[PDB]
Parts: C-alpha cells; sequence; structure tokens
C-alpha cells in the first residue's frame, strides 16, 4: 500500500490503520485512547488527520487516523493548520477538567497526557470555569485510584474486560461525569490488574507499591532483566534510586511478554528491599558472628573445604545457569545435586524430554494467541503461568477475529470483531483438582484428581489416535465430554496442548505428551506448552545432577562432611526435620543466598550472594529460551561495607582459592564460556545477550536516563567528596548516563524505553520496526533447542483411578499468584494479598468428619501436627483434602501426597 | 442485605426468554426492580448480575447510564417536570417556581416526609400542549403555576 | 394481531413466522440513535458504533438488522395496498409520500397535521397553526427539532 504524508511518499501495510502505520514510519500522531494490544475504537478524538479524495484536492476533510484503514493510494496530511488546531483543541478540551496536579502526581514525567499536551503545542489556558471532581476508590494494595484526572479514553475497561477479561471494573455514569473502576471499595480481582499503571495515559491507575517510596522516572537506574518469580520468564525493567529496588515495569519482548505483566512479577519484587537480607559474609564461631569481607572468607572456607573429606553442592531452581554451574565445578559433577525433589526432578526431565525430544513445536508466550483450540491437562495455569493464560484468552478470542475477518472487517476495529463474534469462542478444555480462573471462558472444565485427569488425557489420545493406549473403565458421560473434546481437537487448524510439573503427577505430562503425539500424527499444527515451576527450572533440569534425597542420604550417611547449598532454603524440596537433621550433622554447611532462610542458622559459613537485582546471569524459562538478566545497581555505592557479589562470583573465587589459594573472582563472559564448552546441551546461552565488549559506536549502553539528578548530592550526607562511578566490567552497560539509549541503536537489549516527546511507556513504539510487533533489531533471547526430527513413543503406563481410601487424604494442589511463590512471600505488600492459610474440603468428607467451615482442623505430615481453618470445595473430588501449595509451612512437595489422622482440633 | 423477590425474579426469566442473549435483559430487570422497591439498591445490582449471568461492573454501568433508573432513593411519588426548548418557549419556569414553592425544595431532591421528589426531565414529546410535567404514570399537560397545587393534592 | 392470527408462527398460512415485542426504554436521549439503539438493546450502555460496518451487515447481536422509525414504516403499509403510481403521484416534489408536520410554541393552534412535502412553512404556521399569538411577533423558527 501507498500513501502519502505531508506529499512525501511511503509505504505501509494496507491491513493495518494510518496512525499505527504512520507511528511504524517515525511520524508523531498524538493519540490517547488506541492501544497496539487492544485496537482502535475512535473515542479521544486526538488522532485527527486531514484526509484527501485526490492527489489535486485542497479542501480535505478530518478523519482519524485510528479508525481509517492505511490503504493503497491514500493521501493525508498531519501538519495541517485545521488538523494541528482540532487536535489542540481536543488536548484544551482535555485539559478543562484536569486537576493541577502534576507535582503530587505519581505520572508525573511518565505521563502520556503531558506529552501530548506539550506535542499539541497547547500551554495557554483560556477556559475560566469550573473543573469536575470524582472521589476515589480503594482498589487494593497494589493500585491506586485518582478518578479527578481521568480523560475517559476507556483504555482501563477495554484492556481489563476485553483483553484481561476481568469482571469488576466498568465504566459508570454519564455525560461528563464517567466513572471508571469498581462499583464497590474492594480489591481488584485480576491477576493482569497491576498493567492498568501502564495502560492509563494518565495518573488514574497508579503503582502503590512504587509509591510508598515514589521516585520520578528520570531519576531511576534501570536495567533489562528477568522476571523471578515463575518460569515463564516475562522480560522487566526494574528500576532503582537510592538503593532499593523502586519499581518494575514492562519491558517490551515482542516475542514473549510484549505489553503485560502479571501481578505477581509487577508486585513481588519486594524481597529485594528486605532489612534482613545478608549483605556481608558472616561465619559461625560457637556462638559468635564474625563479618569477613570477600577475601578472608573465601580463605577460612578453601581451608574447611579442603580439610573436608568430600563436599557436595546443592543448587536451585531460583539461581542462574552460570551459578549452578559454577557450584558444580566447585563441587564436581558427580557431587552436584539438583535442590529439587526426586519426584520434581522426574516431572521437570519428563517435562523436558517432551519439549526437546517430542517432536512437537513448542510456541512462545505471543505465539500462543493464534492457536485455535486449547486443552489444559492439570496446570492451574493462572496462578502459576498467568502470562499463558493470558495468551490463552486471546487465542480463544481467535474465532471472533476470524468470523469477523470473514465479513471483511480490519483486524484493528475491534469493536466489530467484538460485535460479530458475539459470544462464539475457540473450545477451551481446562482439567484441575477445583476450578480455575479459565472457567469463565472454557468450553468444558474437568474437576477431578490428577490420576483422573491423566485417564481423561489417555483416553483422549486413544480415541485421536487407536494407537494409544486405550483406558478402562470411562463412564458414559464422561466419554461423552471426551468426544466433545476430541471432536473439538481434531477440527482445530492449531491444537495447543498445556501441561506442567505443578499438578504434581508424572501420567498427567504422559497424557498430554500423548495427546500431542496423536494429534501430530494426524497432521495437525499441534504445540506443546509445559509450565515448570521456579524461574531457572528448566535450566537445573538440563544441567541435571542429583535429587536432595541423594544429598541428604550422602549427609546422612558421613560420605559427606560439607554442604554448599546455593540459594535454596531446601524446606520447599523435603521436610524440614529432616534437612535440619542433616545439615547439623555435616560439620561445615556454607550458604550462598540472597534472602534469610531459615537453614543459616545451622550454617558455618553464610555467602552473601546477589538477588536479580544485583547480579547478571541467564535463566531459561519454560519454552526453552535462554535470557539474560543484567545488574541493575551497585550494591556497594551507597553502604561501602556492603559485600554482596553474584553467586558464580564467589562460587568461581571459592574454587580458584581451593585449587591455587589464590582469589580471582572471575569476568561474567569467563563463565558464559565455561558452561558453553562443558556443557554442550547450554552451548545456545552464549548467544542470548552480546559480550561486555559489545559498544553502539563506541559507547555503552547506559542504565539511567540523560536527565538523571543529585549526582553531586545522592552520597553527600555520607561524604562530601564525590566517589568512583560504579564500573560494570560483567556486561556492556554502564552503571552511569554516559551511555547510548537511542531507539535507532543497533541492539536488543532496551533497559528503558525514552523518547523525546515520548515520556510515556509508549516510547516503546519508537523502539519497535513496527508499532506492537517485534523489537527493531530482533528481540532478545536464544531459543536452547530445535524441535526435533522424530518424536516419542506413545506412554502406555496409565493409571489406575482414583479410589478413596478411609484413613487416608489425597492432598490435591492449590496453587496462589500471591503466595505460592518462595520469594513473593517475603515481599511485605504481598501479605495482604496472600489469602489466609485455609484447607478444602468436600461437602461429604466435611459431614462425614463433622466439621463445618471455618472450623479448625489439625493434621500431622511427617510427625508435624498443624492445624488450619476450613473451607467447602464443592468441586473438589472426595477422599481428597486441598491443600495450597507453597504457603507458610506447605512445602510444594505435599502435592500428590498422602495424609493421616485428619481430625477436628 | 437484598433478596430478590420471587415475583422479581419470575419477570427477569421472562424477560430473558425474549432475547437471544440474557445480557439484553438487564434494563428491564432494573425496571423490575424499580418498579418493586421504587429505587435499585445496591445489593440489587449484585442480584440481577447473578440472575443474568453478566457481571456486576456491566449492571451497575447501565443503571448509572440511564437517567429513569434510579440509584438513590426516591420519594413515593416522583414529578418530573420538562425543560426542554419547546416548554422553555411556552415558560416552565413559572411551573418550576410553583414546585418549588409548593415543595420547599430543589430539584433532584426529596421532601422532608418522603412523599414528592422533584426531578428535571427531557422533553416528554408533548410539545404542542407544553409545558409538561411527568408524575410517577400520568403525563399532564397545559400546566399553569395555579394549578399546581391542585394537582399535587390529588397524590396522597 | 397474535390472536387473529396476523402475528407469530404460520402467518395467513404463508410459512412466514414472525415475532414483535416492545422494549420499553430506560429514559436516555442518545438511545435513539440506531448504533446506540442496538446496544441499548442488548442491554449495554447506549455508546453508538462506528460506521461501517452498518447494522444491515451486522447489527443486533451480530445479525442482520433494519432500524426503521415509526413514519416510515407507518408509510409503507399505505404504499404496499394502494401501490407505487399512487405513492408518487401524492405530490409534485422530490420527496415522494406525505409527511407529519406542524409547528409548536406559542402559535394559535399548536398541533400536528399531515402534509405532502413541498408545502411552505408559511401554511404550516398561519393557515394551519394560526400564526403567532396575540401581542407575538415572529422572531425565528427551528424546521426539524432541537437539532437543527
Ligand atoms: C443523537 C441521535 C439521536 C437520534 N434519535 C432518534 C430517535 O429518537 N428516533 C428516530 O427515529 N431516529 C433517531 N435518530 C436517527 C437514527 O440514527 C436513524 O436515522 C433512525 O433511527 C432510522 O432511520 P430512518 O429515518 O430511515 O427510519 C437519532 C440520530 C442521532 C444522531
Ligand atoms: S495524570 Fe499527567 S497531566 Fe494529570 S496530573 Fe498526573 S502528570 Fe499531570
Ligand atoms: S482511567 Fe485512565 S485508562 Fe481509564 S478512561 Fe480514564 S484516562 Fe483512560
Ligand atoms: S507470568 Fe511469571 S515471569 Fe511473567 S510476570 Fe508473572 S511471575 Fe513473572
Ligand atoms: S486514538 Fe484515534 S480517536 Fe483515539
Ligand atoms: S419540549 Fe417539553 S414536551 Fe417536548
Ligand atoms: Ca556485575
Amino acid at each position: 500500500a501507498t500513501i502519502h504524508v505531508d506529499g512525501k511518499e511511503y509505504e505501509v501495510n494496507g491491513a493495518d490503520n494510518l496512525l499505527e502505520a504512520c507511528l511504524s514510519l517515525g511520524l508523531d500522531i498524538p493519540y490517547f485512547c488506541w492501544h497496539p494490544a487492544l485496537g482502535s475504537v475512535g473515542a479521544c478524538r486526538q488522532c485527527a488527520v486531514k484526509q484527501y479524495q485526490n492527489a489535486e484536492d485542497t479542501r480535505g476533510r478530518l478523519v482519524m487516523s485510528c479508525m481509517t484503514p492505511a490503504s493503497d493510494g491514500t493521501f493525508i496530511s498531519i501538519d495541517d493548520e485545521e488538523a494541528k488546531q482540532f487536535r489542540e483543541s481536543v488536548v484544551e478540551w482535555l485539559m478543562t477538567n484536569h486537576p493541577h496536579d502534576c507535582p503530587v502526581c505519581e505520572e508525573g514525567g511518565n505521563c502520556h497526557l503531558q506529552d501530548m499536551t506539550v506535542m499539541t503545542g497547547h500551554s495557554f489556558r483560556r477556559y475560566r470555569f469550573t473543573k469536575r471532581t470524582h472521589r476515589n476508590q480503594d482498589l487494593g494494595p497494589f493500585i491506586s485510584h485518582e478518578m479527578n484526572r481521568c480523560i475517559a479514553c476507556y483504555r482501563c475497561v477495554r484492556y481489563y474486560k476485553d483483553y484481561a477479561g476481568g469482571t469488576d471494573l466498568g465504566v459508570y455514569g454519564a455525560h461528563d461525569n464517567v466513572y471508571f473502576g469498581r462499583p464497590e471499595d474492594g480489591t481488584l480481582e485480576s491477576e493482569f490488574s497491576g498493567n492498568l499503571v501502564e495502560i492509563c495515559p494518565t495518573g488514574v491507575f497508579t503503582d502503590k507499591t512504587h509509591s510508598e517510596r515514589y521516585n520520578r522516572k528520570w531519576d531511576m537506574q534501570f536495567a533489562p532483566s528477568i522476571c523471578q518469580q515463575c518460569s515463564i520468564g516475562c522480560n522487566i525493567s526494574p528500576g532503582e534510586r537510592y538503593g532499593e529496588l523502586r519499581r518494575i515495569e514492562n519491558r517490551y519482548n515482542g516475542t514473549v511478554n510484549h505489553y503485560f505483566l502479571c501481578d505477581r512479577g509487577r508486585f513481588g519484587y519486594g524481597y529485594v528491599n528486605l532489612k534482613d537480607r545478608p549483605r556481608q559474609p558472616v561465619q559461625r564461631r560457637g556462638d559468635d558472628f564474625i563479618t569477613l569481607n570477600a577475601e578472608q572468607a573465601m580463605q577460612g572456607a578453601a581451608d574447611i573445604l579442603r580439610q573436608s573429606k568430600k563436599v557436595i553442592g546443592i543448587g536451585s531452581p531460583r539461581a542462574s545457569v552460570e551459578s549452578n554451574f559454577a557450584l558444580r565445578e566447585l563441587v564436581g559433577e558427580e557431587n552436584f545435586y539438583t535442590g529439587i525433589a526426586h519426584g520434581e526432578q522426574e516431572r521437570l526431565q519428563l517435562a523436558l524430554k517432551v519439549l526437546r525430544e517430542g517432536g512437537i513445536y513448542t510456541p512462545a508466550l505471543r505465539e500462543i494467541e493464534s492457536y485455535d483450540a486449547v486443552l489444559v491437562l492439570g496446570e492451574d495455569v493462572t496462578q502459576t503461568g498467568a502470562r499463558v493464560a493470558l495468551a490463552v484468552r486471546q487465542a480463544v478470542k481467535g474465532k471472533a477475529r476470524e468470523m469477523a475477518a470473514a465479513q471483511k472487517v480490519a483486524d484493528w476495529q475491534i469493536a466489530a470483531i467484538l460485535n460479530i463474534g458475539q459470544r462464539a469462542k475457540h473450545p477451551l478444555f481446562v482439567t484441575n483438582v477445583d476450578d480455575t480462573r479459565l472457567d469463565d471462558i472454557a468450553a468444558w472444565t474437568y474437576r477431578a484428581p490428577v490420576e483422573d485427569q491423566a485417564r481423561l488425557g489417555f483416553a483422549i489420545a486413544h480415541a485421536l489416535d487407536n494407537s494409544a493406549p486405550a483406558v478402562d473403565g470411562i463412564e458414559p458421560e464422561l466419554q461423552s465430554k471426551i468426544d466433545v473434546i476430541v471432536q473439538a481437537l481434531a477440527g482445530a487448524k492449531k491444537p495447543l496442548i498445556i501441561s506442567g510439573t505443578n499438578a504434581g503427577s508424572l501420567e498427567v505430562i504422559q497424557a498430554a505428551a500423548n495427546v500431542a503425539k496423536a494429534l501430530k500424527g494426524r497432521g495437525a499444527d499441534v504445540g506443546i506448552t509445559m509450565i515448570a515451576r521456579s524461574v531457572n527450572s528448566m535450566g537445573l533440569g538440563i544441567m541435571g545432577g542429583g535429587s536432595l534425597e541423594e544429598a541428604l542420604t550422602e549427609l546422612e550417611t558421613g560420605r559427606a562432611d560439607a554442604v554448599v547449598v546455593l540459594e535454596n532454603d531446601l524446606h520447599r524440596h523435603a521436610s524440614a526435620t529432616r534437612v535440619n537433621a542433616a545439615l547439623a550433622k555435616a560439620p561445615l554447611v556454607m550458604v550462598v543466598d540472597h534472602q534469610r532462610t531459615a537453614i543459616m542458622e545451622n550454617a558455618h559459613l553464610v555467602l552473601s550472594a546477589a538477588s536479580f537485582a544485583e547480579s547478571d546471569g541467564t535463566v531459561i524459562n519454560n519454552e526453552g529460551r535462554a535470557q539474560r538478566f543484567f545488574q541493575v545497581y551497585d550494591p556497594a555505592y551507597y553502604d561501602s561495607k556492603t559485600v554482596m557479589l553474584e553467586s558464580w562470583r564467589w562460587l568461581h573465587s571459592l574454587h580458584s582459592t581451593l585449587l591455587s589459594r589464590e582469589v580471582d573472582w572471575t569476568q561474567l563472559d569467563h563463565v558464559i564460556d565455561a558452561v558453553v564448552a562443558k556443557i554442550p546441551e547450554l552451548a545456545g546461552i552464549k548467544d542470548a545477550a552480546p559480550d561486555a565488549t559489545f559498544r553502539i559506536r563506541g559507547q555503552k549502553l547506559a542504565r539511567e536516563p540523560h536527565r538523571y539528578s543529585g549526582r553531586t548530592a545522592m552520597r553527600a550526607n555520607i561524604s562530601v567528596h564525590e566517589p568512583r562511578q560504579p564500573q560494570d566490567i560483567d556486561t556492556m552497560f554502564t552503571f552511569s548516563m554516559e551511555g547510548n539509549n537511542q531507539p535507532t541503536a543497533h541492539r536488543s537489549q532496551v533497559p528503558f524505553a525514552w523518547a523525546p516527546g515520548w515520556n510515556s511507556p509508549q516510547a516503546w513504539n519508537k523502539f519497535q520496526d513496527e508499532v506492537g510487533g517485534k523489537l527493531r533489531f530482533g528481540d532478545p533471547g536464544v531459543r536452547l533447542f530445535e524441535t526435533s526430527e522424530n518424536g516419542l513413543d506413545y506412554f502406555t503406563s496409565v493409571p489406575a483411578r482414583f479410589q478413596p481410601q478411609d484413613g487416608k487424604w489425597r492432598i490435591a494442589p492449590y496453587y496462589h499468584l500471591f503466595g505460592s511463590d518462595e520469594l513473593s512471600q517475603r515481599a511485605p505488600v504481598f501479605q495482604s494479598r496472600m489469602p489466609q492459610p485455609y484447607i478444602k474440603l468436600n461437602p461429604a468428607d466435611a459431614a462425614k468428619l463433622g466439621v463445618n467451615a471455618g472450623t479448625r482442623v489439625s493434621f500431622s505430615y511427617d510427625g508435624n501436627t498443624v492445624t488450619l481453618p476450613v473451607e467447602i470445595a464443592e468441586g473438589l473430588t472426595a477422599g481428597q483434602v486441598g491443600l495450597p501449595m507453597g504457603m507458610s509451612g506447605i512445602a510444594p512437595v505435599l502435592a500428590g501426597a498422602h495424609l493421616e489422622d485428619l481430625k477436628e482440633a | 442485605a437484598f433478596e430478590l423477590s420471587a415475583a422479581e425474579r419470575e419477570a427477569i426469566e421472562h424477560e430473558m426468554h425474549h432475547y437471544e442473549d440474557p445480557r439484553a435483559a438487564s434494563i428491564e430487570a432494573l425496571k423490575i426492580v424499580q418498579k418493586q422497591r421504587g429505587w435499585v439498591p445496591d445489593g440489587a445490582i449484585h442480584a440481577i448480575a447473578d440472575v443474568l449471568g453478566i457481571p456486576a461492573s456491566d449492571v451497575e454501568g447501565v443503571a448509572t447510564f440511564y437517567s429513569q433508573i434510579f440509584r438513590q432513593p426516591v420519594g413515593r411519588h416522583v414529578i418530573r417536570y420538562c425543560d426542554s426548548v419547546v416548554c422553555h418557549i411556552n415558560g416552565y419556569q413559572g411551573i418550576q417556581a410553583a414546585l418549588e414553592k409548593k415543595l420547599n425544595i430543589k430539584p433532584g431532591q426529596t421532601t422532608f416526609d418522603g412523599r414528592f421528589t422533584l426531578l428535571p426531565t427531557c422533553c416528554l414529546g408533548n410539545c404542542d400542549k407544553g409545558p409538561n410535567m411527568m408524575i410517577d404514570e400520568d403525563t399532564h399537560a397545559h400546566l399553569t403555576p395555579e394549578a399546581i397545587p391542585e394537582l399535587l393534592e390529588r397524590y396522597k | 394481531a397474535t390472536e387473529a392470527g396476523l402475528l407469530g408462527k404460520n402467518i395467513m398460512g404463508t410459512g412466514f413466522d414472525f415475532e414483535l415485542f416492545v422494549h420499553t426504554g430506560a429514559g436516555r436521549y442518545i438511545c435513539g440513535e440506531e448504533t446506540a439503539l442496538i446496544n441499548s438493546l442488548e442491554g449495554r450502555r447506549a455508546n453508538p458504533r462506528s460506521k461501517p460496518p452498518f447494522p444491515a451487515t451486522s447489527g443486533a447481536w451480530g445479525k442482520p438488522t433494519c432500524v426503521n422509525n415509526v413514519e416510515t414504516l407507518c408509510n409503507v403499509p399505505a404504499i404496499l395496498a394502494n401501490g407505487v403510481e399512487w405513492y408518487q403521484n401524492i405530490s409534485k416534489s422530490k420527496d415522494a409520500g406525505t409527511k407529519l408536520m406542524g409547528f409548536s410554541g406559542r402559535v394559535k393552534n399548536p398541533g400536528l397535521w399531515e402534509l405532502p412535502f413541498g408545502t411552505t412553512a408559511r401554511e404550516i404556521l398561519e393557515d394551519y397553526a394560526g400564526g403567532m399569538r396575540d401581542g407575538l411577533k415572529f422572531k425565528a423558527w427551528q424546521p426539524g427539532g432541537a437539532g437543527t
């Protein structure tokens, strides 16, 4: 398609509207109510241009560039006098009721309305009358509400209802008294409600967790990082001021997590700012806790490790690839144990075998939205992999998208698309032990135990392909539902099967693999997605090693007299009493961690490791994509006594001091090269990000904006002399503003989006090749493995049906986005959002036990009696008791286990 | 504490029988609740949402959008006087002044004993017989300020 | 009409089935806009819709929908009963048929009459509405309501 903007010819896409096409060309058109992820509605009337019928036309007519397709031979003008006057008039009309609030507004300096007021050239007020006002609502602990600043652009309601699928936010009222919020005061119930702080172009919805310790955008030190709160691996921009992690912003990755994060990643960063974190190496000597610096810590640790007869290392899926590899090199490959349980490791290795050996393509997070039917087996996606649930919602709305496409309606005209596809949607079949948050859009939901969900998957795979093993004992109603699922999956051009290791069942993963293989054998374009547990679960599975139980037996038998635990609390993967006894028996325990865990009391040496905000490294997400996260700030810049290093730095220096009695720390690229050389399965992490010698025309990449302030006063209370700027020898970024952050710079890692005239998160449009697409020079991250040429065989281990045995209670896992993650519960802002710890019971089981809803019952697990209140779960199958996984005192390894003497306290 | 009555619920289901989408009975469900109880209370939004299977935010937005669905308590009789252009030509301001003198309240307010609620309203489609007033179900035309307190005494 | 067989199932034995309902509104002026009318019919807020697509292609609940005024549908049966040649010979003007016209506001006879198109506004004011009232002189007029 050929367009002519202000007499200049451009080649665009005819399927795009004029606004996104002109923004992709670098032209500036003001806009409020259009979003690339949400489509065009024509509400704010800000994107007006002047369209001409032909080339020799002078009058023209004001059209809206978001509502006008960028067809071939189009003639428009942006800098026309009438279009400029109308855009300034629209800004003026929006400014008639706006409060004089910019100094006391958290959106100041980050405001789209500020940028568009300046861009339209409106700086003189002639409106002399009153301004309308609105009371505010309490929207919970994460979102702060201020309705006076609203411009009625309907972005919040469109995102929250059409895109996110939420129900409790809406628009109320009339002509100029439109109110946007909840019908009553209460917490916003959506798991993706935190994206409202970037969706809203004004300061109506603001980050309250950031608003506590608020600082402006220009004062932030930003980094490109990966969110560590689950396995999806969404790209984030952590921003820091005065030595504390101030905010998490969404970093655009067109392949993974383009515009949106979930609430756990956006608000669960508060564990970094905890005051109980280790900041210096501490050595235990009797009842004394001697604080050392790094050199004598390495010397002492080297002597005690050299005096030991066998040293073992227990890793974690929390730690990066480099840190786990450094521990594995320090203790040896045969003495390296993964920090997860045997069942967790078996499920994770089976998921990895399915992903990189099953011959079925694993889609990216953005690619999930283009699938025609979704079957979720066992995995509570909204509570474990929430962004996959959001992409599943988009894939479900794909049917309305294609129905509107069949009527020659453009893909950006979202209102007509939703009008045509009223309630028709792509098939979604979710299985769980109880209700999920995807039940409102699911074609079917199966509330059953994990054995029954696995049997349903095996029956689906057998009905799709008769070479798969059959299931005997299917009820006719269950057979009818299986036939419905099979008829939906067989007629889908792009079926998608989503499972994971959080269900606590190997057979669920086997059934999902069988369904994917049966769909692949029919020639369908089937994709499979496995949801892991932690941020680097896939990387720890690829690296491999023994389980935690083998390490505990090695400690208990006396064969290992020294244990090095890397960033693992060890209570989430095994029983606490066994771990405590095995660690107390060992004469040397060294815990390398950034959080104050419970096993540090028995630890002889504690190494103050760095979190993701203070370290660089590589993490492998659930799809096998290696992603590099970069250090945000130097911990020792403010507190000069703080000795907090990277975990791989700690362990590599320890290995060097053990081998040659000299302290060499590392460079990060050396550890990357060591990983690539020693582990050929992790050889793709070299190309995840360029090395520390990468420059943009000779200069580094800036972590903080060019208008960063306070440089001669941030440390003036400690010392009036300005200290040395922190040097970054590990990566290509610099701890200063003397770098490159141009939108046209040839790079893939963007610490933050800023353009002249675009201070809001809309500068990502300037940082993309086309608006709403990918990054201009490719998205960061590289897939570790390609799709295999040949697949697996059918798993013939069909489990027997769930039999409720008397006196034993099967623990059904319940996951919560706020509470199940290990580090997110440590964030103090989560405790208001974290649920109370209950236990779920069937009505029949509660009536048999004589217990009501809310009464306290006590159960003993591994000789430990604990009491919890009771809810009555209607969808939970009898013979099962429902436990919330990852909570205080409930380890995630309890999923799929059994319970004894569960009785009323 | 709100609970929908049996007659209200059955009328609501009979209203959703008329459409291919149960959402389309939200306006008439709110009108049924308003006719039964004078106005639409806070729990009525959640009750109508639970019956209709739509979120309560959409029901609240519909109830706050439409002027004839009252989300605040009103009196036993609602006076609605036309203030549009033809009745402005015919002099609705004398009628409004007589109403404010007799009821001792401003428009949008309720009498202290809860008998009358005075409200302006748009054109009633009776411009040839203006000015017009609309009490609860009856429209009165050819109004004069002298006939206002005589007319108001027949609504006990 | 339902009792007489004019509505419902098998109207006049011809196999055509038609069901007619009355949707009483909740008092908002914007609901008269046809796309806002469709949105209000669906139980939503009466925000209008952008056209294209027009309601003929995708209107009420995504289905083909035609919205017409009361007076157009009242003009339809006269056309179907008396014919096209009668309807085109009502008036010698570009706009065929009759129209409900009338004058309102401090005139002698504020009312409503049915006149052919091409009837000048002075005949409506003076020959039908009787002109202005006593002691009042004509200043201005709006031809077609408050929006003209
Ligand atoms: C703001 C607005 C209000 C309208 N209100 C009405 C109305 O109350 N009644 C009506 O018949 N048409 C109304 N219309 C016109 C309709 O859009 C549409 O023309 C009409 O319903 C059907 O067209 P017809 O004249 O061919 O029958 C309104 C239009 C607008 C823009
Ligand atoms: S929302 Fe923007 S324009 Fe409004 S007060 Fe805040 S910074 Fe100023
Ligand atoms: S609250 Fe924000 S996103 Fe919602 S309509 Fe107002 S300005 Fe737009
Ligand atoms: S989905 Fe997972 S990786 Fe993404 S923001 Fe949420 S917790 Fe972080
Ligand atoms: S962006 Fe086009 S009218 Fe709002
Ligand atoms: S202007 Fe008052 S009834 Fe029409
Ligand atoms: Ca570093």
